[PDB]
Order: C-alpha cells, then sequence, then structure tokens
RNA sequence: AUUCAAACGAGAACUUUGAAGGCCGAAGUGGAGAAGGGUUCCAUGUGAACAGCAGUUGAACAUGGGUCAGUCGGUCCUGA
RNA sequence: CGCGCCGGGCCGUACCCAUAUCCGCAGCAGGUCUCCAAGGUGAACAGCCUCUGGCAUGUUGGAACAAUGUAGGUAAGGGA
C-alpha cells in the first residue's frame, strides 16, 4: 500500500506533488450549486395544539414531521425551521455548516427547475426501516404484547 | 553423570572444595594485598573442562 | 452521612463495547473499580471475591450485560494511610433487571 | 567533601549528595533541572505529581524521540516525560536534606535549593546477544546528584 | 510467609499432587512451621491441611 | 490468559496461600533414566552485584547439610 | 536329599535429563538416546474437548486502536 517510485534520479529532492501518506479529512471544502428543495417550518404551538407536519406534501397531507422514526441517527430532532438540499454537502452530523448564496449568475434551466416535492421518505435510519409513521406503524403490526 | 569413576569423582571433590571464598582474616595480614578470590568457578558459565 | 450503603446495577455492556476477547473480562474488573470510585468517591475501592467469581462466571470472553451490585462505605480501619474511608463492592444475585433502581438501602 | 559550588553563607545553608545512584542520568538531569529554583515545599508537592502524572518534566536537552505532552505547556516547552524513579530518588535526597536543615536548625519552612547538579557516574557492565553471534555491551548510566538547599525569606 | 516447602511435604504424605493439596488459608502461621513431616501429620489429623477430592469427570 | 482477596514485608502487575477463569490433553508443559553437567540437590539467611522490568523469589550469594547394597550396575565374558 | 553353622571385599548411588542444571559465548523458538500412556468423538498413538499430574503464557507491564507492516479472514458483478 505505497507509492513504488517517489521521484527520479536527478531533481535530488522529493517533489511536492508526490503523494505521500498524511493527515485525510477535515479539510475546509466549498462546494457549488447545491439546489433548495424545501425551506422547512419548525414546530409551533397554535390554539394549544402544536403544529408538526414539516414533511407534509399537496400530495401527502399527513401529519408526519421531517423527523424519521427514531429521530436523525447521531443527531437528534430537528424542531427548528430547516432547510431540504439536494444531494449530499460535506461533513458530519452535527457539523455546523456555512450557507452562501451563488457567486454566479444562474442562467440554466437545471438551476431554474421548479420543485414540488410529493415524498419525503421519513422511515427509519437506525436500521433497514419499514414504516413513514408510528400510526402507520400499530395499524399494521396490530396491538403487542406490552398491552 | 551418575555412573562416575573413582578417578573422576575424586577430582570433582578438588574442584568443589577450591570453590570457596577467601577467609575473612586474611586481609588483616601485614603484606596482604588480596582482595577476593579470582578463581571462583560457576557450574554454569565455567565448564571445568573434562 | 458519610458511612452508606447502596444497590446499583452496573451496566457492563457499554463499558466493556470493543476491547478484545482476551481482554473483556479484566476491562470488567476495572471498569467496576472505576464505577466505585465515581460514586464513592474513594480511591480505595475493595471488590468481594464472590463479585469476580460473578464476572468471570461466563468465562473471558462473555461477560454479563447487567450486574447487580452493592457498593458500601466504610471507615478505614487501623493500617493508617491517607485514605480514611475505603468501598466495598458486594456482588447481589437477582434473576431480573427490569424495574431495577439505584435503591438506598440501610443498615 | 568537595562540593561543585560552596554556599555563599553555610550558616543559613544546608547540603545533601548522593553517589552512584542506580538511576538513568539523563532522566535525572532533567528531573532536577525543573526543582532547581522552586521553594521546598513546592518541590517535593511537585515531585510527587510527576509520580502520578499529574505534572511533567519538561526534556529540554535530551529530548530524542520524547513524546509530546500537554502539560508540557505549563514550561513553555512541548516534550514532557514522568520519570518515577528519577523522582522518587531526588525526593529522598529532599528527604534527607531538610533532615539536614533540622539538625543544623534551620527554618525548614523557608528553604530554596539554589544548587542542584548531576554527574555522571561509573558505568556498569552487562551484555546483550546480538545475531550472528555478536555480544554487545549492555551499560547503565548511573548517576552522582548533590544539591544544596538555603534559607531565602 | 511462603509455604512451599509444606505443600511439597505435604503431597508427599497424602500420596497426591501438590494440584489437590489444600493448605487452610486463614492458619499460615501454624503451616509455616512446619518444617517436617512428622509435623505435616499432625496437621492432616487437626485438619488444618486436606486432600482435595478430585475433579468431577462424569461419564453419564 | 489472566482476575479477586489475604498474609509476610520499608516496599507487591511478578512471592506465598485461597478462590475463580484457562492451557498442556497420556506421541504431555506428566512420571522416571542413559550421555553430558558436577553440588546445580536440601534447609536456613541476605538482598550489593547477577537473574536484559521488578522481586519479599531464584539454579544468585553466605553458612551449614546430604548419596549407605552378597542380590541394582561396574567388576567377569567375548564381539567388530 | 532334609536341616544347621560361617562369609560375601572394592567402586558408582544426591539432582537435572531440557522452551532454565547438557551442547550451541546466554535461562538461545536450534540440537540431543529411551521407558510408562486415561475418558469422549473417530478407522485411528489423527485433530478437537476432558480426568490423573503439571503450569503461569515463555527475559516486562499499563493506556490507546493512526499509517505501514506480520498472521488470519470476508467480499457485489465479472472470472486469469
Amino acid at each position: 500500500r505505497k507509492v513504488a517510485c517517489i521521484g527520479a534520479w536527478h531533481p535530488a529532492r522529493v517533489a511536492f506533488s508526490v503523494a505521500r501518506a498524511g493527515q485525510k479529512g477535515y479539510h475546509h471544502r466549498t462546494e457549488i450549486n447545491k439546489k433548495i428543495y424545501k425551506i422547512g417550518q419548525g414546530y409551533l404551538i397554535k390554539d394549544g395544539k402544536l403544529i408538526k407536519n414539516n414533511a407534509s406534501t399537496d400530495y401527502d397531507l399527513s401529519d408526519k414531521s421531517i423527523n424519521p422514526l427514531g429521530g436523525f441517527v447521531h443527531y437528534g430532532e430537528v424542531t427548528n425551521d430547516f432547510v431540504m438540499l439536494k444531494g449530499c454537502v460535506v461533513g458530519t452530523k452535527k457539523r455546523v455548516l456555512t450557507l452562501r448564496k451563488s457567486l454566479l449568475v444562474q442562467t440554466k434551466r437545471r438551476a431554474l427547475e421548479k420543485i414540488d416535492l410529493k415524498f419525503i421518505d421519513t422511515t427509519s435510519k437506525f436500521g433497514h426501516g419499514r414504516f413513514q409513521t408510528v400510526e402507520e406503524k400499530k395499524a399494521f403490526m396490530g396491538p403487542l404484547k406490552k398491552d | 553423570s551418575s555412573h562416575k569413576t573413582f578417578r573422576i569423582k575424586r577430582f570433582l571433590a578438588k574442584k568443589q572444595k577450591q570453590n570457596r571464598p577467601i577467609p575473612q582474616w586474611i586481609w588483616m595480614k601485614t603484606g596482604n594485598k588480596i582482595r577476593y578470590n579470582s578463581k571462583r568457578r560457576h557450574w554454569r558459565r565455567t565448564k571445568l573442562g573434562l | 452521612n458519610e458511612v452508606v450503603t447502596r444497590e446499583y446495577t452496573i451496566n457492563i455492556h457499554k463499558r466493556i463495547h470493543g476491547v478484545g476477547f482476551k481482554k473483556r473480562a479484566p476491562r470488567a474488573l476495572k471498569e467496576i473499580r472505576k464505577f466505585a470510585m465515581k460514586e464513592m468517591g474513594t480511591p480505595d475501592v475493595r471488590i468481594d471475591t464472590r463479585l469476580n467469581k460473578a464476572v468471570w462466571a461466563k468465562g473471558i470472553r462473555n461477560v454479563p450485560y447487567r450486574i447487580r451490585v452493592r457498593l458500601s462505605r466504610k471507615r478505614n480501619e487501623d493500617e493508617d494511610s491517607p485514605n480514611k474511608l475505603y468501598t466495598l463492592v458486594t456482588y447481589v444475585p437477582v434473576t431480573t433487571f427490569k424495574n431495577l433502581q439505584t435503591v438506598n438501602v440501610d443498615e | 567533601v568537595r562540593y561543585s559550588l560552596d554556599p555563599e553563607n553555610p550558616t543559613k545553608s544546608c547540603k545533601s549528595r548522593g553517589s552512584n545512584l542506580r538511576v538513568h542520568f539523563k532522566n535525572t538531569r532533567e528531573t532536577a533541572q525543573a526543582i532547581k529554583g522552586m521553594h521546598i515545599r513546592k518541590a517535593t508537592k511537585y515531585l510527587k505529581d510527576v509520580t502520578l502524572k499529574k505534572q511533567c518534566v519538561p526534556f529540554r536537552r535530551y529530548n530524542g524521540g520524547v513524546g509530546r505532552c500537554a502539560q508540557a505547556k505549563q514550561w513553555g516547552w512541548t516534550q514532557g516525560r514522568w520519570p518515577k524513579k528519577s523522582a522518587e530518588f531526588l525526593l529522598h535526597m529532599l528527604k534527607n536534606a531538610e533532615s539536614n536543615a533540622e539538625l543544623k536548625g534551620l527554618d525548614v519552612d523557608s528553604l530554596v535549593i539554589e544548587h542542584i547538579q548531576v554527574n555522571k557516574a561509573p558505568k556498569m557492565r552487562r551484555r546483550t546477544y546480538r545475531a550472528h553471534g555478536r555480544i554487545n555491551p549492555y551499560m547503565s548510566s548511573p548517576c552522582h546528584i548533590e544539591m544544596i538547599l538555603t534559607e531565602k525569606e | 510467609s511462603m509455604l512451599r516447602l509444606q505443600k511439597r511435604l505435604a503431597s508427599s504424605v497424602l500420596r497426591c499432587g501438590k494440584k489437590k493439596v489444600w493448605l487452610d488459608p486463614n492458619e499460615t502461621n501454624e503451616i509455616a512451621n512446619a518444617n517436617s513431616r512428622q509435623q505435616i501429620r499432625k496437621l492432616i489429623k487437626d485438619g488444618l491441611i486436606i486432600r482435595k477430592p478430585v475433579t468431577v469427570h462424569s461419564r453419564a
């Protein structure tokens, strides 16, 4: 698991462009053109009852929030406003991210595309989850022994 | 060896009586330079020949 | 006030997780000893032999997940030391662990 | 005997010497340099922490290969270690030195180490066995330690 | 103290390996001054040292 | 592939005892011999040096002890 | 043939016999002739587990679990 030849002979130094072992990760990166699919709204209290149907769409209309079953693994539960970005973004869980407006004029039809979500998958990520909500889950399992 | 000859056994007897330290009172003698026995043989280091 | 005894349930499983086979049981006796020095703030911790036997009951690899113990903090007797108090950890045989709080036994 | 440095006022000072102490010279010179100027009660407390790894000894000169510790930042240094034996040897010499202050009739809680010297002693002879039937020396490097305390208000 | 003279002597009097010799841990100071097979046999009668039973190897 | 407690001790990861967990697994890490070693055997004591950490231990060191034959061998016989 | 009487000298004899008492400069993964040989599985003196007996992991521990190693493994689809 090495690099066989580092450099030639007569440039008697090893150059800076040769691959060497060292730190990997925890680098500062900036990747661009991450589209915002949905600016979610946090939990709020209203008339005594609270409102949490964040992951509700115009086609799902379910009372489920953005939180999957069992909360986000290694993070917790998102009770504030959130933003939904397409694809992966840099960093680990809980890692603070900086969201900067684009430096470039977006004049491609990819960048000008309108988004209307149809379904937000809130199954459990802490395993091979197979239920969107708890109301759906116990309606399928039926009653259990602990009842 | 457990099977010995009388020549050998008598020989090992001598090399055993010589392995003792010098008595304490000899370096109280007047013209005494001896500090300790320089011919102490240890059975594991020096192998006595034979 | 300071001479107290109380039951505890130590979750050995979450204090052994990761360590190798030939070290799981010995590490359990260290994590128990560290557990006592946290609750009863005494460096001198003496664990009972029957508790040792309870940890090595399943061999060196497989170590009981939970274990019930009685931490009793006593006055250090003669053999004068800076340690004026020591903690004697004792094993408590229990059938199940469900709904087992850290009760405060008394004498 | 003949000390490397003579106290300016011998009436206000006590000495202590050690010869052929089987303890690493390089480790002892470093722990002696850290103990040098401090008050005696501060010294014993420090040396006891070195044995417990609550305070390190900054390895200034003999530092090749010596690892980095977080406690060396208290000395404005990067490399430090916790030489247990080296600390407990000259923890006894402090015990012997302040014992001399008691005998000389000095105020022990005002003593300040001001001279502490570590010299090399004659090396001892052992041997190790290398490949291809060779024998290499296995010397120990003991040391002479002599310190001088003085009362300073 | 150190009791390896006694555990060897006890094994030889009991005609059993020192694997099976039990020296009472509470009464070390009385077994320490045995020094003799005659005094060892006295510790047999007093029950201070016991020949442990054979480890079970049930054939059931 | 070790762990707990105790004892001794100035001092214990290493000694000793007890308990536990393991290994050798009868072609043995067991019990005895030949050759070779030559006192290493055993007891008491010490901890300078030595036992590539340590040691309250040792095959180290210092004192003393220990090998009993008509029948077991040698001795006798001849072999190359 | 039965019984009775007398005599049998000299030398060896402890211990180790081997991952520490021998030879390899050493408490060296090497080398060095033999005897005795339990239960289960099984064709079996195989391998694996155990009892009798023995031992303390082989000249150190502790804490971590990076890269490179060393020794074990497993890999979608393809199959040299």
